[PDB]
């Protein structure tokens, strides 16, 4: 029981720790779509 | 510089199994009451002996 | 033959608003994402 | 007509300093990834 509980906490710690890749991936997403949108501001004054 | 707080020489097994349990990332009052009555119960025993 | 010029370049305008537009629902999606962290069933697995 | 053709320039390094200052987050971002390979965390299952 104690080998079988220790898996399940492993496993516990296994899907927090994608869930925080998960978040990092994210991150990194709306940082690119974030500075594209800066991009595509200095593009419209370009234009302008 | 050095001292993590977290992974010590010589840490008890109730300290490991403590640190097991605080791993994931929702730390509420709930798993963190549960986890210190749970490592109290093992500090229990072996203050006992 | 110059206002045809001068229209073309409020039609480049508008191609850059729908690509300011496109990148600006996808900040506001990421941010959504990356804001509510782990969803409130996602810690409940956790307690699990 | 020739000072405007001029300004364009100085929005185009703007256009330009978005696309590098958005690359620059990136690698950023995906050095302190690869740097710290897996997470104290990650170890921890594996020791699990």
């Amino acid at each position: 029981l104690a080998a079988s509980a220790t898996k399940i906490t492993a496993d516990n710690i296994s899907q927090s720790e994608a869930w925080r890749r998960r978040r990092q991936e994210w991150e990194i997403q709306k940082n690119n779509a974030e500075s594209e949108i800066r991009q595509i501001d200095a593009q419209l004054e370009a234009l302008a | 510089n050095f001292v993590d707080p977290t992974l010590r020489t010589g840490q008890t097994g109730m300290m490991n199994t403590m640190l097991e349990q605080l791993s994931q990332s929702e730390l509420n009052k709930d798993t963190l009451e549960n986890g210190f009555r749970q490592y109290l119960t093992a500090f229990e025993q072996v203050a006992d002996l | 033959m110059q206002e045809q010029a001068l229209t073309e370049l409020d039609a480049e305008k508008k191609i850059l608003e729908q690509s300011r537009a496109g990148a600006q629902s996808r900040v506001d999606s990421y941010r959504a994402l990356y804001d509510e962290n782990v969803s409130a069933e996602e810690k409940r697995t956790m307690d699990l």
